[PDB]
């Protein structure tokens, strides 16, 4: 009697609060909801699937992704069910054609087709299991076009917070190493021209928020500050000082997470400071560790060109002691945050 | 009962629900409650024969987007509403709303209504827009949006003072008798 | 005859060129201008030496202040003369006092006096043979006084530009590291809150001047490259960006010799890190140029202190590779520009 | 001979030069040649009465500063110009100018002088202000700074089509004469 408003409430993604007062409505409006629910089980998935390979261009194209996009928010999750692995398939082979061809409002359509899509259990199992479909949404992240950009990063975002799948973040950061490699970019680059005074507040959020993304799920210290050096190589710190100052309540909680991590991260990466400090407390103990640890390493080849970079002022210069002092203190903001 | 079914739709906040509290029991709630959907009523004499209104309101919340559509079959008449001092919610009859109506139901008309017309002119509202580079909605603006979404019309109202707002409804059922 | 027009000529304070439609003046011209020449050798430099030791202060001090200036401009080289190092040494007791008290107009009064002053020969030897003249000319480097920078500014660019007094960016130079060292702050501070966005391009222009006068006569490569980075590292480079963008003839004329320089320093620094890269092409032979050069030297606790900072990742890491790559780069660039 | 002794002073590329030539010969100079003194001299009849103005130009030129007060001895009127399109200069009346002539003729009058003033409703210069975050002086800005310096008055001029030139000088011929 009940047993088809149960599954209704479901097939709507509703949580358990947003079904709190369905709940409460007399069996009454439950009678009429569960039929005006089986009536209206508008053309099907199959249909749709038929169009996105049917070679649709420009205004043609646009008009389906709008129709797609109202389908995949408004019909029940049973309908994004039938759309499928078959669809988000055919849907992610256009968004690859359009790459592959010099509308960014086809592009962006696609990923709000991919936002309703995601929003459900199924639609993120779905996505997951495609080998281009996180490459895609990173490939979306054009600060050209800033509204795709939103979107992109905040479904990006959404992954990385996932428990469910061991290392979400590492599996992001994979495909932002494999668009910047077939980009020839930086591969925070377009994070950082997002962040840049001139884009609006909403991208330079979301920006930020995949900052902290990446970095918050990360267990290892050695990653947290590896991938946050790596940013603020790009520039981020000086950018980070003109966000400081835009008075907006999500920029400043974006900006209070990121800040309290690298805090925390600056207080352990001064302890191991201390420690060496502490114990290699002269040039014999150092050179020891890099014989052992970094020699024959694949490391040994950049450490060797920066203990070269180290010496190219004269031993005749007046001033060495105080030119090292200088390079000194900026190693150590590189290194130490 | 067989009423002019009308459908009210637009973002949250944009006044829907105080506009059919406001029209149909001449009361302002001033508290604000997320509607997920109500039912609502009226008479409307006509040249001396009653017309009879069945006003559906619905979730302008993102998270009964699935729910919404269970308003729509048999459908006479939408009013697809946006705030005149929020620029967002003009945005998204045109990203949203009139999309989401159009794909349920094609062909059955809709009228574009423009909410707290009181707020155009407060000297509060319209810094507060400023600073984000935004200003009100202007009527003509408005009535350039209604014809290119092919609107039967544009309309504008107050719930507050209730400037304008019986002619909503009588625009309403004009349209869903045409 | 005509022996009183020429000195007269030298007392006006004017080059060859400027002389020449002088010159070239009938005699009978030259004449009348001889007498009034005669005549207009206002009151005397003693009755200023006097009001400049009499405790002025606010308004009278300015007017007062107004009224030397003028006569340093427009009085004969001979009435600066008579004005000397006396009249000298209590204008800048003054400026002493100014500092040593929480007007800003009469501070840049002041610099307008010594700017007159320092137009002529006489001028700049006197300005030289002081002890505190040329500190004080970099402590009215306030950014927060924009006007009075620029012409503090501009005196201290015509003094690095001197060859006559060997090694005069060095005096200036270290003026600014005792201005410094009194103000808790950075050295070259206030140049570059000189160059930020919302200053005015005059300023700007300013600061790139002395930055490249600073840097034009120094012959040594490293100290050429020790300043460079020592601005670098207060964020020079993030600066230029912003200045190579606006539109003006004085602003790109300092940004060439700015470029122009650290390019032929680039390419020189380069040369000197292909050679390092061609002989120490390993550890041991590296160690040993730090062994023999830097241990036992003033340099050791720094360098020391580099190397410490660069063994703070853990052995472990499944990404030190890539993490030492990065900091490659970092301090390639903080190295080579 | 004795005249009314008349000193112009102001910026470079202020237009004294012209201001004096277009005056004394009715033509205007194309060429610009920077000046370092020169005497010019003209006749004006006030009420059937011969009155005799002695015209002395000087260098707007920094270079010549020590040079220019060579013209200042027994001076009767001054006239300090500025042109109402470039601002600089009228700052220059306040920091340099007035200071400069008060401090060598205390107690002799002067008239501020506006020149140039065709060329404040040229849009090609009001522009190339403007990308300087700059605009003309109006009338009514030169004659605030005419009452706060002290000045006799604030008179204006274009050279270039004489509006307003023989009035300058008529003024400075009243200024030395009260
Ligand atoms: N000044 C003014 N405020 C109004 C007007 N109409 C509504 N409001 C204000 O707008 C707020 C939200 O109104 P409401 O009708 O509840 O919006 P809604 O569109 O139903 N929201 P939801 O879709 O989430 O239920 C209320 O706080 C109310 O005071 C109006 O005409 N003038
Ligand atoms: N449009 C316009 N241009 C003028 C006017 N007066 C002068 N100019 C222009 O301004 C320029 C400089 O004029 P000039 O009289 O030589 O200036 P100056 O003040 O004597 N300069 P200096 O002190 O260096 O001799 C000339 O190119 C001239 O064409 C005027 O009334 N209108
Ligand atoms: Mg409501
Ligand atoms: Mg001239």
């Amino acid at each position: 009697v009940l047993v088809l408003f149960e599954q209704m409430l479901v097939d709507m993604n509703l949580n358990e609060e947003k079904q709190q007062p369905l709940r409460e409505k007399d069996i009454v409006i439950k009678r009429e909801m569960v039929s005006q629910y089986l009536h209206t089980s508008s053309r099907s998935a199959m249909m749709y699937i038929q169009e996105l390979r049917s070679g649709l261009r420009d205004m043609h194209l646009l008009s389906c992704l709008e129709s797609l996009r109202v389908s995949l928010t408004s019909h029940p999750v049973s309908w994004v069910q039938t759309f499928g692995a078959e669809g988000l398939a055919s849907l992610l082979d256009i968004l690859k054609r359009l790459h592959d061809e010099k509308d960014s409002r086809n592009q962006h359509e696609i990923i709000r087709c991919l936002k309703a899509f995601m929003n459900n259990k199924f639609g993120i199992k779905t996505m997951l299991e495609t080998e281009e479909g996180i490459l895609l949404l990173v490939r979306a992240m054009d600060p050209a076009v800033p509204n795709m950009m939103i979107d992109a990063a905040k479904l990006l975002s959404a992954l990385c917070i996932l428990p469910q799948p061991e290392d979400m973040n590492e599996r992001v950061l994979e495909a932002m190493t494999e668009r910047a490699e077939m980009d020839e970019v930086e591969r925070f680059q377009p994070l950082l021209d997002g962040l840049k005074s001139g884009t609006s507040i909403a991208l330079k959020v979301g920006c930020l928020q995949l900052i902290n993304a990446l970095i918050t799920p990360a267990e290892e210290l050695d990653f947290r500050v590896h991938i946050r050096s790596e940013l603020m190589r790009l520039g981020l710190h000086q950018v980070l000082q003109e966000l400081r100052e835009i008075e907006n309540e999500d920029m400043k909680v974006q900006l209070c997470v990121f800040d309290e991590q690298g805090d925390e991260d600056f207080f352990d990466l001064k302890g191991r400071l201390d420690d060496i400090r502490m114990e290699m407390d002269d040039f014999g103990e150092v050179f020891q560790i890099i014989l052992n640890t970094v020699k024959d390493s694949k490391a040994e080849p950049h450490f060797l060109s920066i203990l070269q970079h180290l010496l190219l002022v004269r031993n005749d210069y007046e001033a060495r002691p105080q030119y090292y002092k200088l390079i000194e203190e900026c190693v150590s903001q590189i290194v130490l945050h | 009962m067989q009423t002019i079914k009308c459908v009210v739709v637009g973002d949250g906040a944009v006044g829907k629900t105080c506009l059919l509290i406001s029209y149909t029991t001449n009361k302002f709630p001033s508290e604000y409650v997320p509607t997920v959907f109500d039912n609502y009523a009226v008479t409307v004499m006509i040249g001396g024969e009653p017309y009879t209104l069945g006003l559906f309101d619905t979730a302008g919340q993102e998270d009964y987007d699935r729910l919404r559509p269970l308003s729509y079959p048999q459908t006479d008449v939408f009013l697809v509403c946006f705030s005149v001092v929020s620029p967002s919610s003009f945005e998204n009859v045109k990203e949203k709303w009139v999309p989401e109506i159009t794909h349920h139901c094609p062909k059955t008309p809709f009228l574009l209504v423009g909410t707290q017309i009181d707020l155009r002119d407060d000297p509060s509202t319209i810094e507060k827009l400023a600073k984000n580079k935004q200003k009100p909605i202007t009527p003509e603006t408005a009535e350039k949006l209604a014809r290119d979404l092919k609107a039967v019309k544009y309309v504008e109202c107050s719930a507050l003072t209730q400037r304008g707002l019986k002619n909503v409804f009588d625009e309403a059922i004009l349209a869903a008798l045409e």
